[PDB]
């Protein structure tokens, strides 16, 4: 739906 | 019909003796008869990968790795979203459950990462992952 943003780590 | 869930519970029971492609590949078909099912698959996926039960895990990611060969865009286009991405990088990292996971599990992960930059050229959030866990040491 979004969607998220990339991690870090 | 086999939901999602029944269909994902045959293909990751850690009773199985042997690989079930009888689910495995029902579980590729099924999530791609309804409009919804790539999201539901892939939210189901996430939580059987990050199993504390090798197995489980394993064959999940049998699941995983058939549903990219043999179904479209619609899957594709899911996992190719840092909402699932992210929790394979939660598996991988030692800062998250990278460190009680086996190498088996997370040797997996990468080889797949791996694989669909090479394979899925357009899914360019999966390049991305694959560039940050590289460029950290990871790969």
């Amino acid at each position: 739906l979004l969607d998220d943003e990339l991690m870090s780590l | 019909p086999e939901t999602l869930e029944a269909r994902i519970n045959r293909a990751t029971n850690p009773l199985n003796k042997e690989l079930d492609w009888a689910s495995i590949n029902g579980f590729c078909e099924q999530l791609n008869e309804d409009f919804e099912g790539p999201p539901l698959a892939t939210r189901l996926l996430a939580h059987k990968i990050q199993s504390p039960q090798e197995w489980e895990a394993i064959q999940a990611l049998t699941v995983l790795e058939t549903c990219m060969k043999s179904c479209g865009k619609r899957f594709h286009d899911e996992v190719g979203k840092f909402r699932f991405l992210n929790e394979l990088i939660k598996v991988v990292s030692p800062k998250y459950l990278g460190s009680r996971t086996s190498e088996k599990v997370k040797n997996k992960i990468l080889e797949l990462l791996y694989s669909w930059t090479v394979g899925l050229p357009e899914e360019v959030k999966i390049a991305e992952a694959y560039q940050m866990l590289k460029k950290q040491g990871i790969v």
